[PDB]
């Protein structure tokens, strides 16, 4: 995978097969730590007009 | 603010009508030792009407005011030659 | 089956037969009507060539397609703006409902505010509003005038409105009771004031039924905020499209530009990446067509419903249909998602008797028009009544005024006329 | 910022010939915008996809202007059809309709020419000092309840007179100014007064 983002740990409980978690309109916003099997939410990074 | 963070505005916590709006209910002006002012925009005067039931306010005067309204009816036409504006 | 358009009403016509209620049925109905949409500036570069470098520098090959691009959401977010202005902002001094409630026997507790809570709201736009419910460069810009600000002006239209009548608009407020308010309603639509003052009571209890049918609904059904839920389902499905759409390849290798990036060298993944930056501009320029169709049909909605505010709130219209089924009387206006929403109250009669009429009355060779009413008879005698409610008085010489002798007008029957 | 309603349009239809005009100087992903350039530096059959993709990018880009036009055309025939319909009523007669010629009780408007737009001169009337009276729905004399025909009963304190609504003119209460209907005792705030005849 791959993107750009801030990694705030979520509350998420993934099923023990899943790796990343999708909301809808088909982003990715949730992710897995592969070592230490942890979930936590990806937010996107600041941005707005000035 | 609500609707994002201002920086160059000193927020006050007084009410005005609104000069520049900002968003979420905040607007900014240039008042009073002078520099630019951020606060939320009043709606007006409260005015409590004397209600009772037994009360009545009749005119005893009157103005004729004369007020003006603009509202367009027409603009330019434009006539575009296709092939010369692709192909000239 | 065959849709059918309603019952089959045959009107017993006759050139001497006529209709006059002797009832009435305060009926009060709602209105939805949206003033504005939610503000949406969406990023043309981000969302286009989101975090890459090659696709900016072809971006800027096409002009200045992403500035009017975004100078078209500006103006939208705008109109927006002052279509919410000028529907509810239409006083220039707040106004504030006395402590004392005694509005001739009126309830207005259930449109009024209560400070008993943190949103300054009425029990209907509480209801109301519990009924309608960032990711590339799609921002969502706030109103200018939030809820709390749209609820004080709609609680000082509503206690301008039960405080002094209509001359809050035209100009300074003048106190007036709500009686004698309700006696100039009920001479506007041509009923003598007396009927109000001699049903007062029965006046104010149908007043006080309607609006406890009106806190029926809204509460139970799901239709009937129909017009605000759509267009805040046409802007999310409007939304959907547009953030679904970078999925598509448009004929590209992938819709990832890092995996294209990553496959194919700076001289081949040019086309690719001029396909994405085209398929993803056609689809910013479909989605800012539909959305000025779509602010075109809102600011209309605004435009109509700012005129509705002004008249049927801020006055009493003569136009038919326009304020409500039924002869106007008053309308509130309640603070709504994106909307706004009036409360029509309307003179419906409930109860017609049929009467022998005729045209004029001839007593020495004079023929005798009523002023202000229609002759009638109850089969032995004739009387002179007003035309939308039964009240028989004595044919007398104040009430009908001479023009004329008897064989010139068609259907003129004999009857003395009093002198008093 | 008076005739801002009309410099706008001016401006935006201004902005969009601009940026119609300029919309030529951009490459579409050709080698150059001109054409004589294309044409001078390849052959007929490698010059055409550059002709191609240029055309493709003006067509899109008239296409826009065109969509655009017809939008601010409906915007324009919208202001139009309103602006025809107060200069039927609001000049041509006397509209009864709240704040629709002008805040205030209409009177009568002048219309003035403006470029591509008109200019009413609403003509309102706008009362300026009232006064606080007591006011009685009714007035029963000799048991009979007597209502205003077009007025209202007022009081300055110690007599009561019969006035028009937006213009403070007291008259005696007379039996040609009211007319009766029912008894005291079914209207509510009905006081006692004498009602003088003529
Ligand atoms: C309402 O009252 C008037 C007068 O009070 C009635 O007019 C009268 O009608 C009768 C019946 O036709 C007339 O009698 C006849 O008159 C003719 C001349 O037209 C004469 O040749 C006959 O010998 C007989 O007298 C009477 O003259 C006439 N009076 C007047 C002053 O015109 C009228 O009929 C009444 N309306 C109804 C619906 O009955
Ligand atoms: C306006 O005038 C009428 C009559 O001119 C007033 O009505 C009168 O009110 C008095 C005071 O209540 C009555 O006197 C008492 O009447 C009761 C019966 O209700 C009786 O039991 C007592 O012994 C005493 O006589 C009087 O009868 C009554 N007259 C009529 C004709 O109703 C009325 O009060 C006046 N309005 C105001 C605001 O004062
Ligand atoms: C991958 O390796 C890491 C570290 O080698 C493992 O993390 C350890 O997990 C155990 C049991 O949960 C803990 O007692 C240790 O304190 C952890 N060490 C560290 C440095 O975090 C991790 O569990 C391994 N994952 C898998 C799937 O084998
Ligand atoms: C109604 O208002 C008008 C306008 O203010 C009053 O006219 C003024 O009256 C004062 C008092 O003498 C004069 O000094 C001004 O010159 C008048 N102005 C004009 C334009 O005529 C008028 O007096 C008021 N009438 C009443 C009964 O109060
Ligand atoms: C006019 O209609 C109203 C409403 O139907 C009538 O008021 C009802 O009268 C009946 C008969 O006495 C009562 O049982 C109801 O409780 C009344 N309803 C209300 C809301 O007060 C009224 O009587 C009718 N008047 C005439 C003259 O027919
Ligand atoms: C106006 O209507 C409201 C609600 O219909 C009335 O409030 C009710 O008052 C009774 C009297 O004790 C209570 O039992 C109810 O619980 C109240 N209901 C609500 C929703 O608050 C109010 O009293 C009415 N006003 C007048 C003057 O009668
Ligand atoms: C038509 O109306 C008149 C006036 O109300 C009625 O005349 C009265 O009838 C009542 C009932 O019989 C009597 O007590 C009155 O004495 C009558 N007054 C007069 C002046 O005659 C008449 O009965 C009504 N006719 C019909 C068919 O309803
Ligand atoms: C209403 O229409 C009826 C039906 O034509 C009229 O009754 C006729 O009147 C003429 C003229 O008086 C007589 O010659 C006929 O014999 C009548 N026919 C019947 C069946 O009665 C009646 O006159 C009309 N009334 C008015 C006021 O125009
Ligand atoms: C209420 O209006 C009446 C009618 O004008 C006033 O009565 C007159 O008052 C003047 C001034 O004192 C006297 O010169 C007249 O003789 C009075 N006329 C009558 C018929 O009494 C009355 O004074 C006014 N009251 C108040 C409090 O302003
Ligand atoms: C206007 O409202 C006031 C306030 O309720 C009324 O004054 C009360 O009237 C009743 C009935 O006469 C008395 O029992 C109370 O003692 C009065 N209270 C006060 C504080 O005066 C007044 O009657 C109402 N007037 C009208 C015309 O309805
Ligand atoms: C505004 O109010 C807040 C909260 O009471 C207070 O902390 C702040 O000092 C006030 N600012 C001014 C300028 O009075
Ligand atoms: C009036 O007459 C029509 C036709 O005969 C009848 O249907 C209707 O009920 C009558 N009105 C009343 C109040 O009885
Ligand atoms: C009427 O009464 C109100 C409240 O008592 C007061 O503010 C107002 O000035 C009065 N009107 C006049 C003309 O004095």
């Amino acid at each position: 995978l791959t993107g750009t983002g801030v990694l705030t740990e979520s509350n998420k409980k993934f099923l023990p097969f899943q790796q990343f978690g999708r909301d809808i309109a088909d982003t990715t916003d949730a992710v897995r730590d592969p070592q230490t099997l942890e979930i936590l939410d990806i937010t996107p990074c600041s941005f707005g007009g000035v | 603010t609500r609707a994002g963070c201002l920086i160059g505005a000193e927020h006050v916590n007084n009410s005005y009508e609104c000069d520049i709006p900002i968003g979420a209910g905040i607007c900014a002006s240039y008042q009073t030792s002078q520099s630019i002012i951020a606060y939320t925009m009043s709606l007006g005067a409260e005015n409590s009407v004397a209600y009772s039931n037994n009360s009545i306010a009749i005119p005893t005067n009157f103005t004729i005011s004369v007020t003006t309204e603009i509202l367009p009816v027409s603009m330019t036409k434009t006539s575009v030659d296709c092939t010369m504006y692709i192909c000239g | 089956y065959t849709m059918s358009l309603g019952a089959e009403n045959s009107v017993a016509y006759s050139n001497n037969s006529i209709a006059i209620p002797t009832n009435f049925t305060i009926s009060v109905t709602t209105e939805i009507l949206p003033v504005s949409m939610t503000k949406t500036s969406v990023d043309c570069t981000m969302y286009i060539c989101g975090d890459s470098t090659e696709c900016s520098n072809l971006l800027l090959q096409y002009g200045s397609f992403c500035t009017q691009l975004n100078r078209a959401l500006t103006g939208i977010a705008v109109e927006q703006d002052k279509n919410t202005q000028e529907v509810f902002a239409q006083v220039k001094q707040i106004y504030k409902t006395p402590p004392i409630k005694d509005f001739g026997g009126f309830n207005f507790s259930q449109i009024l505010p209560d400070p008993s809570k943190p949103s300054k709201r009425s029990f209907i736009e509480d209801l109301l509003f519990n009924k309608v419910t960032k990711f590339n460069g799609l921002t969502v810009l706030p109103p200018l005038l939030t809820d709390e600000m749209i609820a004080q002006y709609t609680s000082a239209l509503l206690a301008g409105t039960i405080t002094s009548g209509w001359t809050f608009g035209a100009g300074a407020a003048l106190q007036i009771p709500f009686a004698m308010q309700m006696a100039y309603r009920f001479n506007g639509i041509g009923v003598t004031q007396n009927v109000l003052y001699e049903n007062q009571k029965l006046i104010a209890n149908q007043f006080n039924s309607a609006i406890g049918k009106i806190q029926d609904s809204l509460s139970s059904t799901a239709s009937a905020l129909g017009k605000l839920q759509d267009v805040v389902n046409q802007n999310a499905q409007a939304l959907n499209t547009l953030v679904k759409q970078l999925s598509s390849n448009f004929g590209a290798i992938s819709s990832v530009l890092n995996d294209i990036l990553s496959r194919l060298d700076k001289v081949e993944a040019e086309v690719q990446i001029d396909r994405l930056i085209t398929g993803r501009l056609q689809s910013l320029q479909t989605y800012v067509t539909q959305q000025l169709i779509r602010a075109a049909e809102i600011r209309a909605s605004a435009n109509l419903a700012a005129t509705k505010m002004s008249e049927c709130v801020l006055g009493q219209s003569k136009r038919v249909d326009f304020c409500g089924k039924g002869y106007h009387l008053m309308s509130f206006p309640q603070s709504a998602p994106h909307g706004v929403v009036f409360l029509h109250v309307t003179y419906v009669p409930a109860q017609e008797k049929n009467f022998t009429t005729a045209p004029a009355i001839c007593h020495d060779g004079k023929a005798h028009f009523p002023r202000e009413g229609v002759f009638v008879s109850n089969g032995t005698h004739w009387f002179v009544t007003q035309r939308n409610f039964y009240e028989p008085q004595i044919i007398t010489t104040d009430n009908t005024f001479v023009s004329g002798n008897c064989d010139v007008v068609i259907g003129i029957v004999n009857n003395t006329v009093y002198d008093p």
